[PDB]
């Protein structure tokens, strides 16, 4: 019966700068734990670490069929799965205010795989289905644990009974397992002559007038055993990147070190920054620096850049407030530990009758890792690439109940399922790429995670 | 007030909405395979726009056939492809450019003509196209209303009715007096 717009009881918890990933190891088993990390980023997007398990429902999409599951009853439907995802929300009847301090309060939170986007827009079946991972793989969650690293505050809330959540935790055990061990080399799904074919396939589109940009990328391989959370603790402290996460499927285990930003929807104020231009860290801190301004300066990368900020602002403009799109910020330069990236920022408003759910709806997958104009560059990535990608270049995020949400982009991303572990490395085709150097720039981007597994 | 704006499974026509949207028009999008000639006669729009798109105007779905029915009774604009089916559309031809640009602009010099009235000449604008108007065979019932600093053809208008392509993207955020660009289509 009774809609709840009570905002959620809140426990303070002593105030650890490592307070995620301490909790976080005594929950990293269970189906359905599931951590958003900042990275401990020095980044103006980096504030907040999320932690939830023990999900009041689930929903778990494969093509056509999404499974929704709770407690005492199981429903499967043929429907948009976003429409059913925002029907499971509305119905759960908790209903609060935003929090700028708490931006997740309870609500959805997962994994919206790459292939969910076959659900949006017609496209082909040429690339094999070798990886059997739910294309969304949501929690509903009636509590969370929230870390603020601006004000330095831990909170626990939730809308059920916030003193005996607290009891549930305290009584998990964080018995750990063997560290994790990488037992073959990884090996990628093509060669360099198989790439060099499909980078030339991709240049003939572009001079047809096919498309503008696509973004064409290879998978790593190799087999492991041990522990994934052992993984993901080497590489988020390595990685730094403001939007990675750890999820643990009922099916294997997704370990995100994603520097990129899709989707906010903060008190109805749209962002998006998408990630188009990447040149190597250099080692000479002189060199590194003219590094940065020779990518700030790149004709071919501001090209690549500005014509996905021109696409999100179609994405965004399809749902946005009519004249609310803005583009605050042009080619910013962020460092990370592996590569320079240039970053552009759009602004929007969503309006009143709409939810963050439509608005993912209308921009996913994201313009940055497919290309322009999208519904051909995905086709194009379906004709070239030999395997689907599955969780790779998806979103993860969350949907609050008081209306928020922020999503990934699933870039710099592995998946761990069945002692095997993948880990994908794309980029953005266009007039002025050259062969190699597209080549060589895949490997830019994952090169340290690759290595760092291999020890 | 009714614009009913032609989706060329494009990832710019939202722009063209946005813009349109923000000047006061009432804006419908339609995908060029999602509509008939008979169900456009039953929405009774104003003025017609065709978006920008991927490949040629044989691959725009109804374009060709809207413009050739709807030429002299609405206002048509049409925005890159649009522009090249509006050429190909009265027996001119869509060829290869020199040189593609891809998210880059360009300055282009104009005549202060249909939609470049009271624009500031030159004008930088964006470019998404591999493709050009050959400028030998634009039929004679356009007159060219725009060139590149290489004499490419980046406008047109017709001579006796409102039909009128641009080759660039008004829309983009690098291009110059894009709002003021598609005012002049709105309200004239
Ligand atoms: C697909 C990737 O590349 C994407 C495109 C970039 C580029 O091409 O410069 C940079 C960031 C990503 O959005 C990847 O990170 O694996
Ligand atoms: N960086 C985000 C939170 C975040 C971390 N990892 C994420 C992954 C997906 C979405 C959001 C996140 C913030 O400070 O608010
Ligand atoms: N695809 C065409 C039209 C682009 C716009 O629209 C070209 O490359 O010229
Ligand atoms: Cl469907
Ligand atoms: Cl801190
Ligand atoms: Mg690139
Ligand atoms: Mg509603």
């Amino acid at each position: 019966g009774h809609m709840k717009t009570l905002s959620p009881a809140v426990i303070t918890l002593l105030w650890r700068q490592d307070a995620a990933e301490f909790y976080f190891s005594r929950l990293s088993h269970l189906p359905w734990a599931m951590l958003l990390h900042s990275g401990y980023a020095d980044h103006p997007y980096s504030r907040f670490d999320i932690v939830v398990a023990e999900p009041i429902c689930t929903l778990t999409t494969f093509g056509k069929e999404t499974v929704v599951s709770e407690s005492e009853k199981r429903t499967t439907t043929t429907d948009d799965p976003l429409q059913v995802l925002q029907q499971v929300l509305d119905r759960a009847d908790i209903r609060p205010t935003h929090n700028e301090d708490l931006p997740f309060q309870g609500g959805a939170l997962g994994l919206f795989g790459y292939d969910l986007g076959r659900r949006f827009e017609s496209l082909p079946e040429i690339a094999e289905q070798d990886i059997v991972l739910p294309d969304m793989a949501v929690g509903i969650y009636d509590w969370a644990l929230i870390v603020d690293h601006q004000r330095h505050t831990v909170s626990l809330l939730s809308h059920n009974d916030v003193n005996a959540r607290r009891a549930w935790l305290e009584s998990q055990q964080f018995s750990p397992q063997e560290d994790f061990t990488l037992t073959s080399d990884w090996q990628s799904n093509m060669t360099r002559e198989q790439y060099g074919e499909k980078f030339r396939q991709v240049q003939e589109y572009l001079h047809s007038g096919d498309c503008y940009q696509v973004n064409l990328a290879q998978r790593f391989h190799a087999t492991y055993s041990g522990d994934e959370w052992q993984a993901f603790l080497q590489l988020n402290q390595a990685n730094r990147a403001p939007f990675s996460a750890f999820l643990r499927l009922e099916q294997g285990a997704i370990l995100s070190l994603s520097p990129e930003r899709f989707i906010l929807c903060d008190n109805s104020e749209i962002q998006t920054r998408p990630i188009k231009g990447t040149l190597p860290r250099l080692p000479d801190p002189q060199e590194d620096s003219k590094q940065a301004v020779k990518l700030a300066n790149s004709a071919k990368d501001r090209a690549e850049n500005l014509m996905i900020v021109d696409l999100m602002r179609n994405d965004i403009g399809r749902v946005a407030v009519a004249g609310s799109v803005k583009v605050p910020e042009l080619f910013v330069v962020e460092p990370f530990p592996a590569v320079h990236h240039l970053v552009s920022t759009i602004t929007a408003q969503l309006p009143e009758q709409l939810h963050a759910s439509d608005l993912l709806r209308a921009a996913f997958p994201g313009g940055s890792i497919t290309g322009a104009p999208k519904v051909r560059a995905m086709e194009i990535i379906d004709e070239l690439e030999p395997q689907r990608r599955n969780a790779w270049c998806g979103s993860i995020g969350y949907l609050s109940f008081c209306g928020n949400m922020d999503t990934s982009i699933t870039i710099r991303t592995l998946t761990a399922i069945n002692g095997q572990i993948f880990c994908s490395a794309g980029g953005g085709i266009v007039a002025d790429s050259q062969e190699e150097a597209e080549y060589q720039e895949t490997f830019d981007k994952v090169n340290r995670i690759l290595k760092q597994l291999e020890k | 007030g009714m614009i009913l704006l032609i989706d060329n499974y494009d990832s710019f026509t939202w722009n063209l909405y946005q813009y349109f949207c923000e000047l006061g028009a009432d804006v419908l999008v339609k995908r060029n395979d999602a509509l008939t000639l008979a169900d456009i006669d039953a929405l009774k729009p104003q003025k017609i726009v065709i978006s920008p798109g991927p490949c040629t105007p044989d691959e725009a779905g109804i374009s060709l056939d809207v413009i050739r029915h709807y030429a002299g009774r609405l206002p048509i604009l049409g925005v890159c492809l649009g522009h090249q089916a509006m050429a190909q559309a009265f027996g001119g031809k869509v060829v290869r450019a020199a040189k593609v640009m891809h998210g880059k602009t360009s300055p282009i010099t104009h005549n202060g003509e249909g939609v470049f009235r009271g624009l500031a000449n030159p004008l930088t604008v964006t470019r998404y196209h591999s493709l050009v108007v050959e400028p030998d065979s634009l039929p004679a019932c356009f007159d060219v209303t725009a060139w590149s600093e290489t004499r490419e053809i980046m406008g047109i208008r017709h001579r006796q009715w409102d039909l009128e392509g641009v080759q660039f993207h008004p829309e983009s955020i690098l291009s110059e007096q894009g709002h003021q660009l598609l005012a002049n289509f709105l309200h004239r």
